[PDB]
């Protein structure tokens, strides 16, 4: 997980319909790129909550 | 007589002395320190300070006691410091005469016989491993006894006498959990495997920040193919004469060990072997000069095995050929945890049903 | 020691800044079992190629580092079929250089009459001394029209003048023009009705090679203004050697090329502003070319001429507008030929042979 503070959200309103929408955003630096030592490539995933449950991106 | 050698990235570099006289080098970096030498884009240029300290001994392991060289500057034999930048490989090399020493690196000899030699103390744990660092000339012990789905620290001794009286110096604290008994100290570095993973992970112990991890391909991890008493011991990693191993199992090799030479600088594998021995039958397993020894025992569990607690089969690298051996092994407790070779001590560091023993070796000229 | 295999590139390098010094060097077989390949090429193991140390000599002598291809590009094949190697015996030695010989005189600011030997029975002809072998033997060949077939070779310079001939040479084909060339013990020459230039070994007396020049105009297409099919004009400098022609993709100007004399390829090629026909003839010097404007026998309302008027450089790849004053005593001028060895220019011009010394600047850049 990514801290809570790197987070930057927006509370939007779609026009189709009348539903809260969220989006946030994240900077990645070339100091997180280049200082990441692992196997696979610097990767990112999103994950979104409802009342329902969760959703991977 | 003093030289200087310079080639880009990609671009493959040669040193020849003149008659019989050997290379030896004094100065080594990849990447960049000057931008008008290499001929690239203007983007690479004027903006990167790019060094890398291991290029010394990447040269010296090849290079150095040898008339000619070719070393190719890229991802084969050196790692990538600085990610994005064309780098080139800066060397300074003198020409001395031909004679170098014997023993030091040279193999001791095939194994005759293994001996008790010390028994320092009983571990609170069953299982766990400890080991030296065999390039580094200190006596320095590193100890990690397994603890399972909880195994997540190292701990470093300044003594013998300090490890036996339970005097740790320092503790490090690794970023991953471990899995299984099978880890090594490899010039300041540590190599283990990472919980529920095919993975070797570097952990520079001067830094303290992980430095590479390597994929171990087609590999069985996770109590799949672990030893006879099992615990994750699914890879296993051995130091010798050779250098840096990697002992595991694969699904193409039907469960049977498959050992694979690992690089400690590029973090890639540099050869792989496939033996006819399977992984859980066998107890351990460890490399001398590049020869594989199976020791295959009976545990507290087995109820009366008609297996001899003996090494049964041997696997060399440079001829590819097998043979069944029956050389006898210590036996004086029943649940044998790890067993590792030190090339500098010629010893075998062992774990023993709670207890830390060292193991005196009997060498055999059988080489030619 | 080193050794490398047919198309596989060799690499010489002394320590610090020492300089590589060829001692021993064969470019075939000698061996069957140091190189890998089909058995069937294997079989002659008898493989000889002298002119290799030759080329190492040219290439990697006097040098820190060396790279050269073991290929046609830089071997001519000795033995076809064959799966060839080259081996090279090298000593490491001071960076020190032997001067004058190989070393450019400078730009020429003045050419004058030097010696006047005699009054040849033919009108053309052409006359040289091979710069490479240390030897005062003279190289003679007076062109006679469709049946110039004999090089002439005499021992000295007083013989030459006496018309006391050494040996005689009957060549395998006829030869066009006054541009024959001597190097290194090898004469150079057009043969007739073809764009082509012969290797012919004065040693062996056999035909070596047989190289085409590509676009060449041949036999009075684009000679110089006297005609004589002096179409293709061979020259030897500082830099080596030289092939002067023209092609109908320069329009009629003159085109120069460098001839490797081993290979027998072009190694580059040089388009110029001079029209051949215009010019009467043309020498190189540290691969710069001098062309020479003369005055004739018959010329209707003039009297422009005996000039050197126009320059090209090879490594600059720039020309200029000289105004050299040539000598021209008798009008009909054959054959104007450079000797890097002594400096000097041979001359045929309208029966006579002579010899022309010259002048240079203090500079070159
Ligand atoms: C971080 O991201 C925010 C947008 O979420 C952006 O406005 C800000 O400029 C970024 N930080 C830097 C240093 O660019
Ligand atoms: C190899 O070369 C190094 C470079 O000095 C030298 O220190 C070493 O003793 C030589 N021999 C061995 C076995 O490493
Ligand atoms: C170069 O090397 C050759 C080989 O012997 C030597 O004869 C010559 O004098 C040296 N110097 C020059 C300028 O060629
Ligand atoms: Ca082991
Ligand atoms: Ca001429
Ligand atoms: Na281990
Ligand atoms: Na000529």
């Amino acid at each position: 997980w990514v801290h809570q503070n790197e987070h930057v959200s927006e509370e939007s309103l779609d026009e189709s319909s009348g539903l809260k929408v969220r989006e946030v955003f994240i900077n990645v630096t070339r100091q997180q790129v280049e200082d990441f030592h692992g196997p696979e490539d610097y990767w990112c995933q999103c994950v979104a909550w409802s009342h329902l449950g969760t959703s991977k991106s | 007589v003093v030289r200087r050698e310079l080639s880009c990235e990609s671009y493959p570099i040669e040193l020849r002395c003149p008659g019989t006289d050997v290379i030896m080098i004094e100065s080594a970096n990849y990447g960049r320190t000057d931008d008008k030498i290499c001929d690239s884009d203007p983007a690479q240029m004027e903006n990167i300070r790019c060094y890398l300290p291991d290029a010394y001994k990447i040269m010296s392991q090849r290079c150095n006691n040898r008339t000619q060289c070719a070393v190719v500057a890229g991802p084969d034999v050196f790692p990538d410091p600085c990610p994005g930048t064309y780098k080139y490989l800066e060397v300074q090399y003198e020409c001395v005469p031909y004679k170098v020493e014997q023993k030091v690196f040279l193999c001791p000899g095939l194994l005759k016989g293994v001996y008790q030699s010390e028994h320092l103390f009983e571990s609170d744990h069953q299982s766990g491993a400890w080991c030296k660092d065999p390039l580094q000339a200190s006596d320095k012990i590193y100890y990690m006894p397994w603890t399972p789905y909880r195994t997540d620290t190292l701990t470093e001794y300044s003594s013998k006498d300090d490890f036996i009286a339970g005097r740790p110096t320092t503790t490090y604290k690794l970023p991953h959990r471990v899995d299984g008994t099978g880890f090594v100290v490899y010039d300041g570095a540590l190599f283990f495997n990472k919980e529920r993973t095919r993975n070797i992970v570097k952990f520079d112990l001067r830094t303290r920040i992980k430095s590479g991890e390597a994929i171990i391909a087609n590999a069985n991890y996770h109590d799949t193919s672990p030893y006879r008493w099992g615990g994750k011991s699914d890879i296993d990693l051995a130091v010798d004469e050779n250098g840096l191993w990697v002992i595991y199992a694969t699904e193409q090799n039907n469960g049977k060990i498959v050992i694979s030479q690992l690089n400690p600088y590029t973090l890639r594998i540099e050869g792989t072997w496939d033996t006819a021995y399977d992984k859980r039958s066998a107890s351990n397993a460890f490399m001398i000069c590049g020869i594989l020894y199976v020791v295959k025992s009976v545990y507290e569990d087995d109820d009366n095995e008609a297996t001899g607690n003996k090494i049964d089969y041997i696997y060399n690298t440079d001829q590819s050929k097998d043979s069944l051996v029956d050389v006898p092994f210590p036996n004086s407790y029943q649940y044998i945890a790890a067993v590792d070779y030190n090339p500098r001590d010629n010893l075998l560091y062992v774990w023993n049903n709670y207890h830390v023993v060292k193991y005196s070796l009997d060498f055999g000229p059988l080489d030619g």
